[PDB]
C-alpha cells in the first residue's frame, strides 16, 4: 500500500531521475543480466552484449513505463492494464525475477542519485517497485 | 562459490576502499528501516520509531560495525565460508531464531549501500561479484539451521 | 482470481477433509517443520517434537482458520482480516513459508484423498491455498 | 548433498517401488495443469485446452517418462547430481531457455504425485528426503545457465 508520504518521496525520487530514466533503465537492465543470468533466458531475441542496441532501447521502454506508474500512482492497475496482459499472460515471466529487476534499479538508482536516496526515499522507493510488480504479475490466476 | 578470480579480486579491491564505519551502520540502519520487521530482532537496541532515529542510534551503527566486521572474515577465506560462519550461524538459529530469509533481505540492502557509496565506481561486472559474496554469505549463515 | 468452478472444487474438496481436518492440519505443520527447518524459528516456544500435542491443537487451529475461510469464499479479505495482522504485525512471517505450507497442506490431503486430488482438483487447492496467503501476507508493508 | 544414509536408504527405497512410466506422466501433467504457464513450453504437444487434455495426451505422455527417465538416472547417482545434470542443464538453458524457477516447480508437483501414489507411506520423514533430492536435481539443472 503505498502511503501519501511514500507517492510524495516517489514523485521526487523520480523527478530527480529526470531525463535520465532510458540511461537508467539500460544501466538497471543491464546489471540485471549480469547479477542473475537466470533472467537472460526471457530474452533469447536479444543482443545482450555490453551496452548495447535492443538493452539500451528496451531500457527506454522500462523507465518509461515506471514513469507513467508514477504520475498515476494513486492508481496503478488500470493505468498499467496493458504492462499486465503482456508480462503475466503472454510473456508469462516468473515473480522472482521482479524482485530482481528492483532490486538491481535500485542499485542503479542508488548510484546515481547520491543524496536524494535517503533511508526513507530507499525505503518508498522499494514499496513502489514492489507494487509494479504485483500488478505486474497479478494476472497470473 | 564459482568465484573466478577477476572477481574474487573485483571484491578484494573494493573492500579495501570501505569505510567500515559508515557502511557498517548505514546498511543496518537502512536494514531497519525498509524492512521494519527486522526492527523486532533489535526491540532491545532502543529507539526505532523514525528513520532519522535509526540511523542516528548508536546500538544500532555499532552492531552495524560487528556485522561488517564479519562481512570481513569472509572475504578473508571466500573459499571457507561454512567453516567461517558455522559458529555465527547456531547462534542466528537457536538463540535468535532469525528466519534466514533475512539475510538475503540484508546482503541486498548492503550491496544496495556499497552502490549508494562508491557510485559510478559500483561497475555492473563488480556488482555482479558482490551479489555471488553476499548469497555466498547467506548461505553460509543459513547452514548449521536444523 | 479464483473461479466459480475452482470454488466448487475448494469446497467439494473440503469437505471430504470433514473432521480429518485438525489432525490433516497438524500432519501439515509437523510435514513443514521435518522438511524446511527453517520454518520452525517461528516456533522456538514450541515443543516440536514428532507426536506433540502442542502441534495437534495448533494444526487444529489452523486448519479451522482455512474452514472458516472457505466458508468465506467471496470475502476472505474480510473473513480472514484479523489473522492478517497476526501475521503481518506481531509474528512477522516472512512469505516464503507461506508457500512451504501450502506445499504441505497439498501433500498431506494429497496423501489422504486418492480419489478427491484429480488434477483440476489440485490446481483450485493451490490456487485458494495462495489466495488465502495472499490475504495473510499482505499487510507486510 | 546433505543425504544421510537414512535419508538415502529411504529415498532409494521408495524408488523401486514406483511405475516410472505411469508416474511421470501423472507429473509433466499435473505440472501442465496447475501452473499453466509453464505449457508455453510444449506448443508442439498439440491440444491443452483442458485437464484431459493435458492428461491425458500421448505426447505429454512419452515426454513426462523421459523426465522421469533422467531423474531415475540422478538418484542412481546422489554423490554427483552436477555431472549427471550437466549436459542437460547446457541444453535446458541454452536451447530452450527456461528460467530455472519452473524446476522447482515440476519438483514440488513431483512430491505431490508420489504423495498421491503412496498416501500413509509416503510418511513424513520420507517427504523430507524427497524435498533434499527435489532440490538437488533443481540446482543441478539451474548449474550452467550462464
Ligand atoms: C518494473 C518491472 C517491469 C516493468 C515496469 C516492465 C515493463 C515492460 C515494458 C514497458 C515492456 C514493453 C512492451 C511494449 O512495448 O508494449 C516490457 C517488455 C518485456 N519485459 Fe518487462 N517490465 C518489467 C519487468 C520485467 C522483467 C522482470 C522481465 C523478466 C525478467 C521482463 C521481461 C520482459 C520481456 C521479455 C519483454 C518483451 C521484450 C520484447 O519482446 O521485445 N520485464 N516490459
Ligand atoms: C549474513 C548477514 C548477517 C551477518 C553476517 C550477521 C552478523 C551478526 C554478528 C557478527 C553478530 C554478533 C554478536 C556476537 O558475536 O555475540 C550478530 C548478532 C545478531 N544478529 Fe546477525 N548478522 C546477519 C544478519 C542478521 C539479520 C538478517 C538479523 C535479523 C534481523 C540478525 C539479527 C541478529 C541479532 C538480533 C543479533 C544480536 C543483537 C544483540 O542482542 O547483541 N542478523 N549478527
Ligand atoms: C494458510 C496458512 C496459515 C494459516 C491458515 C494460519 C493460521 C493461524 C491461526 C488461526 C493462528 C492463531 C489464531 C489464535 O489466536 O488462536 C496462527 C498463529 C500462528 N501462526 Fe499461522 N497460519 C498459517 C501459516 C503460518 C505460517 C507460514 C507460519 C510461519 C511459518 C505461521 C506461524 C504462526 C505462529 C508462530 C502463530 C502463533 C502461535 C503461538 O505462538 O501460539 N502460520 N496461524
Ligand atoms: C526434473 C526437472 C527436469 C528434468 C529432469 C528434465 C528433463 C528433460 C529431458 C530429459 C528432456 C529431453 C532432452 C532432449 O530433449 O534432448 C527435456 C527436454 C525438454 N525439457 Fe526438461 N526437464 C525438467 C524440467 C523441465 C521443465 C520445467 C521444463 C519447462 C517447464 C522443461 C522443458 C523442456 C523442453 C521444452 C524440452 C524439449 C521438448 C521437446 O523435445 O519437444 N524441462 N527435459
Amino acid at each position: 500500500v503505498l502511503s501519501p508520504a511514500d507517492k510524495t518521496n516517489v514523485k521526487a525520487a523520480w523527478g530527480k531521475v529526470g531525463a535520465h530514466a532510458g540511461e537508467y533503465g539500460a544501466e538497471a537492465l543491464e546489471r540485471m543480466f549480469l547479477s542473475f543470468p537466470t533472467t537472460k533466458t526471457y530474452f533469447p531475441h536479444f543482443d545482450l552484449s555490453h551496452g548495447s542496441a535492443q538493452v539500451k532501447g528496451h531500457g527506454k521502454k522500462v523507465a518509461d513505463a515506471l514513469t507513467n506508474a508514477v504520475a498515476h500512482v494513486d492508481d496503478m492497475p488500470n493505468a498499467l492494464s496493458a504492462l499486465s496482459d503482456l508480462h503475466a499472460h503472454k510473456l508469462r515471466v516468473d515473480p522472482v525475477n521482479f524482485k530482481l529487476l528492483s532490486h538491481c534499479l535500485l542499485v542503479t538508482l542508488a548510484a546515481h542519485l547520491p543524496a536524494e536516496f535517503t533511508p526513507a526515499v530507499h525505503a518508498s522507493l522499494d514499496k513502489f517497485l514492489a507494487s509494479v510488480s504485483t500488478v505486474l504479475t497479478s494476472k497470473y490466476r | 562459490m564459482h568465484l573466478t578470480p577477476e572477481e574474487k579480486s573485483a571484491v578484494t579491491a573494493l573492500w579495501g576502499k570501505v569505510n567500515v564505519d559508515e557502511v557498517g551502520g548505514e546498511a543496518l540502519g537502512r536494514l531497519l528501516v525498509v524492512y521494519p520487521h527486522t526492527q523486532r530482532f533489535f526491540e532491545s537496541f532502543g529507539d526505532l520509531s523514525t528513520p532519522d532515529a535509526v540511523m542516528g542510534n548508536p546500538k544500532v551503527k555499532a552492531h552495524g560495525k560487528k556485522v561488517l566486521g564479519a562481512f570481513s572474515d569472509g572475504l578473508a577465506h571466500l573459499d571457507n565460508l561454512k567453516g567461517t560462519f558455522a559458529t555465527l550461524s547456531e547462534l542466528h538459529c537457536d538463540k535468535l531464531h532469525v528466519d534466514p530469509e533475512n539475510f538475503r533481505l540484508l546482503g541486498n540492502v548492503l550491496v544496495c549501500v556499497l552502490a549508494h557509496h562508491f557510485g559510478k565506481e559500483f561497475t555492473p561486472p563488480v556488482q555482479a561479484a558482490y551479489q555471488k559474496v553476499v548469497a555466498g554469505v547467506a548461505n553460509a549463515l543459513a547452514h548449521k539451521y536444523h
